[PDB]
């Protein structure tokens, strides 16, 4: 009963702001989360089902990692106002209800439930804030119309709105065709990855942590249910993680620069797409999810509204324990040994082998080569010279997620062979 | 349209003609019949003049309606300040062929209606927004912002009540089943006058046409002594003639439209005949609606609109969620009459503190 | 929105323009306009016999003007020292509580009339023409009444003016009473 | 339900009422002094600005009608309900009376928040 | 089949004028004109394949009208005090 | 156009023109309160076809200059006038309009006559409400085409045709 | 049918012309209300009766009546104003403009079918029981949100 005490909660919280203080309705945001967390640790291998509504190891992981993507960015918001939170846990049920079902319209009316109140979180008032947002709003829009179509020549392919249905040819192509338009827009994908940078860097810092982890890992959820052709998905991938690095290395700023690199990182994912694996997916996301989650507390305890490359630098000198944290962010969205970014990359190469892709593969890997660029000039600035630096260290709270977040990275990635064995029915 | 019959073409072409000229007609007499009963309310009678019984004053005024220098402000939009009302007026007469005014035959032959339509509360609806968007069309059309605060006082205001209207509507379906008001009359005549179900939402309903051009939000709003309202101020000859038309054709939909649906819309216990009953209960919402406007005040638009929000909504949709509970029950029929009853005692006990 | 309300519209009575200075429903303030009738009573009374200025007197506010020819009839006197008779001075209260009540009948029906319903205009301005029909009983005239001197009165009151009187004494207390 | 005789019959309605409408509009255009003059074609209220030059309207027409496109959007779900009800059941009713009290939610919200801005 | 290539038509006319319109809210328009041509494709793949894409657009002009409410919230909160509302104006975030 | 060319029907037009005369309110003075009971509940100017009352400019033909036309308010009367319908009539009510009245100065227009074309006008101070009703039945029959003078010349129907107004 | 199925779909695809090309924001959103009527009726001509109803009472009565409250608001009509015209954008996205249709036809081009099912009408006393049944729980979610667009838009512009 997750979904149940998400909008149970997220429904009494709405009047209760009324009579609380917006510090109780924090804490009451982090129980219902921390409910829906335990309540999906519970039914682990538990597929639970009401109608198209169906939850499985795919819905079970990903919303998972979306409740720790909320739980974290709640942690850093202390802003006055309740509504900063309630839309928080709106659009997180919305990601659940994206995971949860087969149904394409089901599937869009979560995608604006998830999408509209992260629009709004967007606003701490900065002026970029807006212009971010407005880009995110329209190119939402507008992807929401190609998807809606999508579902709409899905239905004319076949006489239900669910993904498995047996589908013709030359339409079941374009609905496809459609509906990954709008899924790989959301899913920072190239060509339509544009709005990621302008979001990345004109939103406030928890709110991009929450985006970049939860968004991406319940559109890859959803994704996993779809037929995607290979050659569509070798245009996707091939673009995505090229322009992702290449414009990667020009980047003088921080967030704009990691938003190119989960462009990359988006790219190297949907390589379990081939398979449709969703084992070595979850890996991957729950990899990525906890490295980003770390390094944009990181940047929140820099500066929230923007962040430099040179704000990062001398972080080692002002908190050692971070510049730690975040060279083991650095190096697991690199994906190297010993850290478990490295066993998901390599599941998700594995799956693209099995799947018989070799061009898109390789080229893949040597961008992958070439975003160590990046991925240095970021976690080895860790020990440089602290220069003109935004720093008000943060929290306990923060810090202690952060070296939890690192220390799972690690952990995962020495020994995979703990949760992996629970990423299918889970038992 | 399950068990009704339907006209020939050119019989519909014939009947809708009848019924827009008879509207016109009626209108007109109705302006002279509302005048000189303000006069009786105002101790001033009326025009013993042009008539003997002023029933020739109307010719005269459209006559001079006419001739009247029908101008095209400049300054202003060369093609909507002419067109809106073109739309004010033709959405307008409309919407008032459903009322049954017989059984079938009883129009000396083919039909008393017009046509009677499966989903018909929702054609009133629908071209019910379209006299809105018409008002305040031309509000904005004038180029006048003066005369433009007012269009848009008319604009919310009629919208939040024309919300109201559906959550009064409602309830009643649930009891017919249908959306045909033919039914909904027939069951009228089987179990009896619908409002002694249904009372309060029957309130929520009349007080939602109150709002509806009628009067007494009164924020509708004319120009007179206060912010101009919409759809007049720039207009000569024929347009505001269409302008004013068209109101009280809404005036007198609504004023048919209640007896029809909650109360007995014709369908009389006794003597039964077609035309006569519906007609007299018309005049006779006619003279409440007359008494109200030369009797009661304006409401402002904002203490209206915050009355609409929070009474009369939430009020409508909770009789609703009522009616739905006996309804998807089905048990009784009775529960809804003693609840009703109560209802109505306590709407009206209420008062005399 | 600095909104012009200008001279006599929208049928502002006493002519008048009001630049509303105004965002939206609200009225920051409002940024009066007068002088639309200003007609120089100031200036064209210095050049009338003390006896004509009684007819410059009651013109110009025309609602309660018994006030007006009172207060002049009062301040020549003392100039001059003239003494008014008590029955004559019982006479000017008279009319002066009688236009007070013509007064305030118009002031009211204009005030409900001006937002909110008609009707109430004419109860009350009808027994203004009562009223009136008493003043036109003894002045020959509705308003503008040029009765007073600086002595006292122009002349007596007839046998016809008393019972018209007291016949509205009679109905003007129940007729309040009713709009209260 | 209901024939398609009757739709046709409606358009013809429309049809009438549009007819009569552009014919009276050519009526009264027709039959007229028509001298305009250059003061005769000014907008109003004594020289210029009745109103002129003004700064944006208040937003508060705009809340009014999105609360109104949510609401009718809820009055339009609320309908099929209204139609078929004793084949939902105990279970169309608890239904409809969830989304009902949802969207009720959201009424009480913007409520005690209130809009008069 | 008429109504569907109208719904392919529609489409790429609203696509034309997101591309093209300048300011926010004719976008916007566009966009509705797009969301409701899909809908007419779903309405006719529901009349072949048993009524259920009915509910579906029905479903989606709700969706449209939600996302209608929240957009023009949000061009009112950026262009309320500024200037006319043309996106090219807003060029601060690049790549 | 015009109301003309034709014997009937100029007959019907000047006939619906007389009986449906639509005031527009204009009170200046003193003279207002004695034009309004003309409409009082003893003595209306309800019956006529003058119950109705629309305040604006573009809605009614009949101008009752009802008070002394101060000079700052001539200039904004002038295009309020212009503000009118063509077919349109202009009744000077009151001395202070028809003449300068009492009011021999340099603050009042001393026959308004000059500003807008009178129709009809009203002695009297203030114009007995049935003499307002005698000046509008005597534009009555006026704009009938039906009223002569004391030289012999009959009206026109409608002033403010006469005038090159620019 | 075709002969007044034709003529609807050229009013339907004028008034796209129309709505994607008019500078005049008034005249752009009125023109795209005259194909939503159009449309409507097309949707009756489909059999579905009350989803044109609601078509009408929705978009129209509803939706964009607050584009044009907005409009009339913040005038804004003629957006052309601080150009910034990119001369190629509108030749240019005129052709992506095809092409998304072409690919579209290349669908549905060559393609037929089963269009035979007696729907009796998209009346809501059918609808119902799908749209509350089987779609209950996407109503239901609908509604949340319904409420979450309501809060963010109330907390986006909130002014305090
Ligand atoms: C509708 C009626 C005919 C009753 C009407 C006609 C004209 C007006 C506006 S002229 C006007 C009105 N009242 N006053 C007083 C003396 C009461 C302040 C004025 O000074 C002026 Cl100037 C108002 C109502
Ligand atoms: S004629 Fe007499 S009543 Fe009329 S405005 Fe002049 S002073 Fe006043």
């Amino acid at each position: 009963m997750t979904l149940a005490i998400l909008a149970v909660f997220s429904v009494a919280l709405t009047l209760l702001g009324f009579v609380l203080p917006p510090q109780g309705v924090k804490r009451a945001t982090l129980l219902g989360l921390a409910l829906a967390l335990a309540s999906l640790l519970l039914t682990w291998g538990k597929p639970f089902a009401f109608g198209p509504y169906a939850v499985d190891g795919v819905s079970q992981v990903f919303t998972l990692l979306a409740l720790l993507g909320a739980l974290w960015t709640v942690g850093l918001v202390r802003s006055g106002r309740f509504e900063f939170y309630l839309l928080v846990l709106y659009a997180a049920l919305g990601m659940h209800l994206l995971a949860s079902t087969r149904h394409l319209l089901l599937m869009l009316v979560a995608l604006e439930a998830l999408s509209l109140p992260l629009y709004a979180l967007a606003t701490w008032r900065r002026g970029q804030g807006l212009e971010a947002a407005l880009k995110y709003f329209l190119l939402g829009a507008l992807a929401a119309a190609f998807f809606l179509y999508g579902a709409a020549l899905f239905y004319g392919a076949t006489g239900s709105l669910v993904l498995g249905a047996p589908g013709e040819g030359p339409l079941y192509a374009l609905a496809l065709g459609l509906l990954l338009v709008g899924l790989g827009f959301k899913a920072a994908l190239a060509p339509f990855h544009f709005w990621t940078p302008d979001v990345y860097q004109g939103s406030p810092t928890p709110v991009v942590l929450f985006m970049a982890t939860s968004v991406k890992a319940a559109a890859f959820a959803a994704l996993l249910r779809v037929a995607a052709p290979p050659e569509a998905l070798a245009l996707l991938v091939a673009l995505s993680v090229v322009v992702g690095n290449l414009a990667a290395l020009a980047q003088k700023e921080a967030k704009r620069l990691l938003a190119y690199s989960s462009i990359a990182h988006a790219g190297y994912m949907a390589l379990a797409l081939y398979t449709g694996n969703a084992q070595a997916l979850g890996f991957y996301l729950l990899t990525y999810v906890l490295a980003t989650g770390l390094a944009f507390a990181v940047l929140s305890q820099i500066s929230p509204d923007r962040v430099p490359l040179e704000a990062l630098r001398g972080l080692y000198r002002k908190d050692p324990l971070l510049g730690l944290a975040f060279l083991v962010a650095m190096l697991s969205l690199l994906g190297l040994p010993p850290l478990a970014g490295f066993w998901g990359k390599y599941l998700a190469f594995a799956e693209a082998a099995r799947a018989g892709a070799w061009g898109v593969l390789v080229l893949a890997l040597v961008t992958s080569a070439v975003s160590a660029y990046y991925y240095l000039g970021l976690g080895l600035a860790v020990f440089a010279r602290p220069e003109e630096t935004p720093f008000r260290p943060g929290p306990p709270w923060a810090r202690a997620a952060v070296v939890a977040a690192g220390v799972l990275l690690l952990a995962l990635g020495l020994l995979p062979g703990l949760v992996l064995p629970a990423l299918a029915a889970g038992g | 349209t399950w068990s009704y019959p339907v006209d020939p073409y050119w019989m519909v072409a014939l009947k809708a003609l009848l019924v827009v000229v008879g509207l016109l007609t009626a209108f007109a007499f109705m302006t002279l019949i509302e005048r000189r009963l303000l006069a009786r309310f105002q101790v001033r009678m009326g025009p013993n003049r042009v008539g003997p019984f002023g029933l020739l004053q109307p010719l005269a005024d459209a006559i001079k309606s006419i001739f009247k220098e029908d101008i095209v402000v400049a300054q202003a939009d060369r093609f909507l300040f002419v067109l809106a009302p073109l739309i004010s007026v033709v959405f307008a007469l409309l919407a008032f062929g459903l009322i049954p005014f017989g059984p079938p035959g009883s129009f000396f032959g083919y039909q008393p209606w017009v046509i009677n339509l499966d989903l018909g509360i929702l054609y009133l609806f629908a071209v019910s927004e379209l006299a809105v968007y018409g008002i305040f069309l031309s509000g904005w059309a004038s180029g006048s912002k003066y005369s433009l605060l007012g269009s848009l006082r008319s604009s919310a205001s009629l919208i939040s009540y024309e919300l109201g209207l559906g959550l009064a509507l409602l309830a009643p379906v649930l009891l017919v089943g249908s959306l045909n008001l033919n039914d909904i009359v027939n069951w009228q005549k089987e179990h009896g006058w619908l409002f002694l179900y249904a009372f309060p939402a029957f309130l929520v309903y009349l007080i939602a046409s109150m709002a509806e051009a009628a009067r007494t939000p009164f924020d509708l709003p004319e120009a007179e002594q206060e912010l101009v309202g919409g759809y007049h101020t720039e207009y000569s000859s024929i347009k505001w003639a269409l302008f004013q038309m068209a109101e009280y054709i809404h005036f007198i939909t609504a004023s048919a439209l209640i007896p029809t649906l909650f109360l007995g819309g014709w369908t009389m216990p006794v003597l039964e005949v077609p035309y006569l009953w519906m007609f007299l209960k018309i005049a006779f919402f006619l003279f409440f609606f007359i008494w109200i406007r030369a009797t009661w005040f304006r409401l402002r638009y904002d203490q209206l609109l915050r009355f609409g929000w929070g009474f009369l909504f939430p009020l409508a949709l909770l009789w609703f969620l009522v009616t739905a509970l006996v309804v998807a029950l089905d048990l009784p029929r009775t529960y809804l009459l003693y609840l009703s009853a109560l209802s109505f005692l306590v709407l009206l006990g209420a008062v005399l503190y | 929105m600095t909104l012009n309300v200008g001279p006599q519209h929208p049928s502002t009575h006493g002519v008048l323009r009001l630049m509303v200075t105004l965002s939206g429903e609200e009225v920051l303030e409002v940024v009066p306009h007068i002088g639309y009738l200003h007609t120089g009573f100031e200036k064209t009374m210095e050049h009338r016999t003390y006896l004509q200025n009684i007819t410059y007197t009651p013109r110009m506010d025309y609602l309660h003007s018994f006030a007006h020819d009172l207060a002049y009839a009062l301040a020549v006197e003392k100039l001059l020292g003239a003494v008014v008779p008590p029955r004559a001075e019982t006479i000017r209260v008279i009319l002066n509580e009688l236009s007070r009540l013509a007064s305030h009948l118009v002031f009211l029906g204009t005030g409900l009339l001006d937002l909110g319903a008609l009707t109430p205009f004419f109860y009350a301005f009808r027994e203004r023409e009562t009223i009136l029909d008493l003043f036109e009983w003894v002045t020959g005239q509705r308003f503008h009444h040029n009765y007073i001197r600086i002595g006292g009165v122009k002349e007596d009151l007839p046998e016809e003016f008393v019972p018209e009187l007291k016949k509205l004494l009679e109905v003007l207390p129940h007729r309040i009473d009713e709009y209260e | 339900m209901a024939p398609i005789q009757e739709y046709v019959g409606t358009l013809i309605y429309v049809g009438v009422a549009l007819f009569i409408g552009v014919a009276a509009l050519l009526v009264g255009a027709l039959l007229g002094p028509k001298k305009p003059g250059r003061a005769k074609l000014m907008p109003y209220e004594s020289g210029n600005d009745p109103a002129g030059e003004v700064k944006r309207f208040p937003v508060h027409f705009y809340v009014v009608a999105m609360l109104f496109i949510l609401f009718d959007v809820e009055v339009a779900f609320l309908w099929p309900y209204a139609v078929s009800a004793g084949g939902l059941g105990l279970y169309g009713f608890l239904g409809v009376l969830a989304f009902t009290l949802l969207l009720f939610v959201g009424f009480l919200y913007e409520w005690w928040k209130g809009v008069m801005r | 089949m008429s109504y569907l290539l109208t719904s392919a038509l529609l489409f790429a006319l609203g696509v034309y004028g997101v591309l093209t319109r300048r300011t926010a809210i004719l976008v916007f328009l566009s966009i509705e004109l797009m969301l409701n041509a899909a809908n007419l494709s779903l309405v006719g793949f529901a009349r072949a394949y048993g009524l259920d894409g009915q509910v579906a657009a029905l479903m989606v002009i709700a969706v449209a009208a939600a996302e209608v409410a929240v957009g023009l919230g949000l061009i009112v909160a950026i262009f309320r005090h500024r200037e006319s509302t043309a996106v090219d104006d807003l060029s601060e975030l690049r790549g | 156009r015009e109301g003309i060319l034709f014997t009937t029907l100029e007959k019907l037009v000047a006939w619906g023109r007389s009986n449906s005369l639509w005031p527009a309110t204009f009170g200046l003075a003193c003279c207002a309160i004695e034009m309004m009971a003309s409409t009082d509940a003893r003595n209306d100017l309800a019956r006529f076809g003058s119950e109705v009352f629309r305040a604006s400019p573009r809605q009614a033909d009949v101008m009752i200059v009802a008070g002394r036309l101060s000079k700052k308010m001539a200039p904004v009367m002038r295009r309020v006038w212009e503000q009118m319908p063509d077919p349109k009539w202009v009744i000077s009510m009151g001395a202070c309009a028809s003449s300068g009245g009492m009011f021999n100065n340099y603050a009042i227009v001393q026959n308004v006559d000059s500003v807008v074309p009178v129709d009809v006008y009203v002695p009297g101070c203030p114009p007995r409400p049935e003499a307002l009703i005698y000046a509008v039945m005597q534009l009555q029959k006026k704009v009938r085409g039906q009223a002569y003078n004391e030289r012999g010349e009959r009206l026109p129907p409608v002033a403010a045709w006469k005038r090159t107004r620019g | 049918m075709s002969l007044l199925e034709g003529l609807a779909l050229f009013l339907l695809l004028l008034s796209g012309v129309l709505v994607v090309t008019l500078r005049n924001a008034i005249h752009a959103a009125l023109a795209l209300i005259l194909n939503f009527l159009v449309l409507a009726g097309v949707y009756v001509a489909l059999d579905a009766r009350f989803l044109g109803f609601i078509q009408v009472i929705v978009y129209a009565g509803a939706i964009v009546v607050l584009f044009l409250f907005v409009i009339m608001l913040l005038f804004a009509a003629q957006g052309e104003i601080g150009f910034d015209p990119l001369v190629r954008s509108r030749p240019l996205a005129a052709l992506l403009a095809l092409g998304v249709a072409g690919i579209l036809a290349a669908g549905l081009w060559g393609l037929d079918l089963a269009f035979t099912q007696d729907l009796k009408g998209g009346l809501p006393q059918a609808l119902g029981p799908l749209l509350y049944g089987d779609w209950l729980f996407v109503l239901l979610a609908v509604g949340f949100l319904l409420m979450a667009a309501t809060v963010v838009a109330v907390a986006l512009v909130e002014p305090g």
